[PDB]
RNA sequence: AGGACCGAACCGACUAAUGUUGAAAAAUUAGCGGAUGACUUGUGGCUGGGGGUGAAAGGCCAAUCAAACCGGGAGAUAGCU
RNA sequence: GCUCGCCGGAAGACCAAGGGUUCCUGUCCAACGUUAAUCGGGGCAGGGUGAGUCGACCCCUAAGGCGAGGCCGAAAGGCGUAGUCGAUGGGAAACAGGUUAAUAUUCCUGUACUUGGUGUUACUGCGAAGGGGGGACGGAGAAGGCUAUGUUGGCCGGGCGACGGUUGUCCCGGUUUAAGCGUGUAGGCUGGUUUUCCAGGCAAAUCCGGAAAAUCAAGGCUGAGGCGUGAUGACGAGGCACUACGGUGCUGAAGCAACAAAUGCCCUGCUUCCAGGAAAAGCCUCUAAGCAUCAGGUAACAUCAAAUCGUACCCCAAACCGACACAGGUGGUCAGGUAGAGAAUACCAAGGCGCUUGAGAGAACUCGGGUGAAGGAACUAGGCAAAAUGGUGCCGUAACUUCGGGAGAAGGCACGCUGAUAUGUAGGUGAGGUCCCUCGCGGAUGGAGCUGAAAUCAGUCGAAGAUACCAGCUGGCUGCAACUGUUUAUUAAAAACACAGCACUGUGCAAACACGAAAGUGGACGUAUACGGUGUGACGCCUGCCCGGUGCCGGAAGGUUAAU
């Protein structure tokens, strides 16, 4: 499921927002933005390892970016990959 | 009333798409012309 | 039987079935059945190569036995069954070895009969054998035109071949359309009539019922526009054409048959 | 039982008014015909231009088809305006 | 915010297609919006789409496509075998509740299920690209059992009324609960078990098929719903606290029965007909090559896995096709109350809306409606358009006829409400009780309660009882086409086309014919009771004469006659 190489290169960055935050509160569970191509197991473990917390479930959904217009030409926000790592119980960061 | 385009996304690629430009000699023709004219889309993709 | 309706409806008045009591009810065979595919009249070009054919009743195959060369195993008809792809009906017939075939049905032939093939069968209706065991003057019906390559002759409800000679290694038959033609006479033939002659008695009643066996409406020439049919147009009803084909050759009355390679086979043409 | 009867959906399109720089490049309203059948409809497939398809009207083949559309021969030719 | 009005088999809700951020929040208003605009599907920014079991992918095939070699063709290419693709069809599994500003069968709570890997343990013949089964199949019709759902009663909470009455036979509301698990019911199909033998199932078979004995009468398979459980729970009017007045928290009564009842389910059934109604895999079983203390198969418990992509929003439309925020077009699903045959129609519920210029005025004329003295087709090409008829039941109904029809011919009578028969009838449903029982979701008996048309008699209100919406005008002579159908999408629906029926004529199967320089294909997995072409056009009574012309069929002697 991993390579250590490619675990470090899976997680992007930290998620923000009302949303990611109720989620933490409320659930235990952290929203990230992950490679593009990653895979639920390798989210688990790259979380595991790096951050250094047990994982329960990964969840993953695919943002498409909005596109924005700009007199006659358009331009195209790239799609990002969203994950919903949810920590064990006893909860830790 | 009801008029002509009625769209089909699979209907639109298997006519018109790039894989089928691709299987005869003419449709790969088409793709030529459109390269040397330089257009962005040689045709309609996703 | 054959059957009249009440007139309690226009399209009934003249109808007139072929009902036969002596029919399985339901389902064929399944073990010898197989697709069959609906043309429309079009070929591998996609064009329609012969004119009228399209919708009709979906149609299951039944594999029919014409070459009848399970010989020396007797065998006995279970039952009669109607089948779609065909004028005569059909009989499940068992062997005593365990195996089912389909055969044309014969004329008289029914549940409990007992058939057999091979060089010494028994003359009787439903049997099998080359013609050069069959009595000259003889009544068979399903012949093969070359040996072992399976019955081509005589398959029609009600149809049936006389032989009239045999001589050489060559027998003349007598075929339904008059024709006297030359067969060799190793070919298989089977004693009997076609069954199901009252076919010929039925009144359809309505263009629905032709619809049903996939016949699509013939529009006469007289009636087109000069550019899509020889037989023209006019003003008014007119014609004044010699009667042509569509495609311009000349129907009533030309010969079409072409075939230098076959006339020796036969002896005297229809008349 | 029935290409049966009356009648919504559904399919059609006999009459009239309106509209005709329209609400609409063919409709709207009131009426009308078929409605278990040669019915109707979704998805996908096949047939290609002197060619298709046509229950035949020269109908239809992407809003003008007695020979589609696009590109080319091309600045066809025009004793005409 | 209070009222008013409109839709309500939709103008509500939910899918697919198609679109692609239009979704939610903040902020802004130039342009877009047919007006203003603080508002918007407009500008800008930020947020938002969470799956083993919902879909795709995946396995499987249909039409059809592509196609190693191959056949064919000046080249380009055409066709096609093995194969390989291709859904609109077949194939494992999840439900109810709660939650966000915006997702949810995806998160959470509760409760489940499926198929694989790995381990342990007990038992064991395992093995496929093959055999066999199964999957697996039409139209019509009948009607019994059910559920969804509704109605009333009961139950529980609340109510005592802005103006006469309202503690009662009164008013309002609620009375909801899934998959899964257990039970095997109404009902559907079918005899069962053993042994022996065999020219079939490309070899093989313990399987299918066939044959022969023996033996028992009950065996097996399918199956809605109910009941139980799930549920110690969830949901639930309301209550009590707080609230930035948007909300949030805690708590929480009854939660039953009877009757009615689908177009949903039993039902892929049953009955019946002719036009005779996909394939392949998954699945079950059989063996072959093989493997034999291994492997593998079956089971219980445990344990791991179930990736990836879609998921926002519009969806009969302001977001799709129509250049428009366009009266057009657009496949599927759901089906509450009263009246009603109804999915028609009218009024409502849930839900959604008043259609993005308004204010006045109350001329001609135009559009769309209502009423009309006397007359009543005098109008006009023409009753064009209007007006009229319009339900149910019973009585009754001509010529003609192919005996079906014509026929709803025509015409007549009844029709509300109240009471009696009967404080609710015929019928439908069916409890307690009693008794039997191969004891159950059983049978008999019993008739309580519930529900309930219709008739007659008597009475009674109005001008009018099929009162609204809704809903045939009728009859006589005659041309044409038998009929139902089809057609000029967009000035012609007809007498035109088709049609069943009839005739002529070709066609012996490598058929004639047709698409193709060809290969290949349709005809047809058909075979003269068949297939093609041509004309006629139900049926009835019938279809006469002419072969000179033109066309076609047959002929061999003579003349003439090509390349050579
Ligand atoms: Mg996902
Ligand atoms: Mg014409
Ligand atoms: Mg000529
Ligand atoms: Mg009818
Ligand atoms: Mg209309
Ligand atoms: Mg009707
Ligand atoms: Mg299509
Ligand atoms: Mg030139
Ligand atoms: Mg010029
Ligand atoms: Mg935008
Ligand atoms: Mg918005
Ligand atoms: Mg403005
Ligand atoms: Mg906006
Ligand atoms: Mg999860
Ligand atoms: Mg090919
Ligand atoms: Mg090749
Ligand atoms: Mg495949
Ligand atoms: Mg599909
Ligand atoms: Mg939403
Ligand atoms: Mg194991
Ligand atoms: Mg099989
Ligand atoms: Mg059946
Ligand atoms: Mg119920
Ligand atoms: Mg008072
Ligand atoms: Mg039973
Ligand atoms: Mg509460
Ligand atoms: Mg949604
Ligand atoms: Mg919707
Ligand atoms: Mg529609
Ligand atoms: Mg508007
Ligand atoms: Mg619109
Ligand atoms: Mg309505
Ligand atoms: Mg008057
Ligand atoms: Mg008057
Ligand atoms: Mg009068
Ligand atoms: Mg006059
Ligand atoms: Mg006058
Ligand atoms: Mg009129
Ligand atoms: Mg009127
Ligand atoms: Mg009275
Ligand atoms: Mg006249
Ligand atoms: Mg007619
Ligand atoms: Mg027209
Ligand atoms: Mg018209
Ligand atoms: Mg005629
Ligand atoms: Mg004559
Ligand atoms: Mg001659």
């Amino acid at each position: 499921m991993i390579r250590e190489e490619r675990l470090l290169k899976v997680l992007r960055a930290p998620h923000v927002s009302e949303k990611a935050s109720t989620a933490m509160e409320k659930s235990n569970t952290i929203v990230l933005k992950v490679a593009k191509d990653a895979t639920k197991a390798e989210i688990k473990a790259a979380v595991q390892k790096l951050f250094e917390v047990e994982v329960e479930v990964v969840n993953t959904l695919v943002v498409k970016g909005k596109v924005k217009r700009h007199g006659q030409r358009i331009g195209r926000r790239s799609d990002w990959k969203k994950a919903y790592v949810t920590l064990k119980e006893g909860q830790n960061l | 009333m009801k008029r002509t385009f009625q769209p089909s996304v699979l209907k639109r690629n298997r006519s018109h798409g790039f894989r089928a430009r691709m299987a005869t000699k003419n449709g790969r023709q088409v793709l030529a012309r459109r390269r040397a004219k330089g257009r962005a889309r040689l045709t309609v993709s996703k | 039987a054959v059957v009249k309706c009440k007139p309690t409806s226009p399209g009934r008045r003249h109808v007139v079935k072929v009902v036969n009591p002596e029919l399985h009810k339901g389902k064929p065979f399944a073990p010898l059945l197989e697709k069959n595919s609906k043309s429309g009249g079009r070929n591998n070009n996609g064009r329609i190569t012969t004119r009228h054919i399209g919708g009709g009743h979906k149609q299951a195959y039944r594999i029919v036995d014409f070459k009848r060369n399970k010989d020396g195993i007797p065998a006995v008809v279970e039952r009669l069954e109607y089948d779609p792809n065909r004028s005569a009906n059909i009989a499940l017939v068992l062997y005593k070895d365990g195996e089912r075939r389909y055969i044309l049905a014969p004329k008289g032939l029914k549940a409990g009969d007992q058939i057999q093939s091979g060089v010494d069968a028994a003359i009787k209706p439903g049997n099998t054998l080359p013609m050069r065991n069959i009595p000259v003057g003889s009544t068979v019906h399903n012949v093969e035109m070359k040996p072992g390559k399976g019955g081509q002759l005589a398959r029609s409800a009600g149809t049936y071949v006389q032989i009239v000679a045999r001589d050489g290694a060559y027998v003349t038959l007598r075929l339904r359309s008059g024709e006297m033609r030359k067969v060799e006479a190793d070919c298989r033939a089977t004693l009997g009539e076609v069954g199901n002659a009252e076919h010929m008695l039925r009144v359809l009643g309505k263009a629905g019922a032709a619809r049903w066996r996939g016949v699509r409406p013939t529009v006469r020439g007289t009636a087109m526009n000069p550019v899509d049919h020889p037989h023209g147009g006019g003003e008014g009803r007119n014609f004044g054409k010699h009667p042509v084909t569509p495609w311009g050759v000349q129907t009533k009355g030309k010969k079409t048959r072409s075939n230098k390679r076959t006339d020796k086979f036969i002896v005297r043409r229809r008349s």
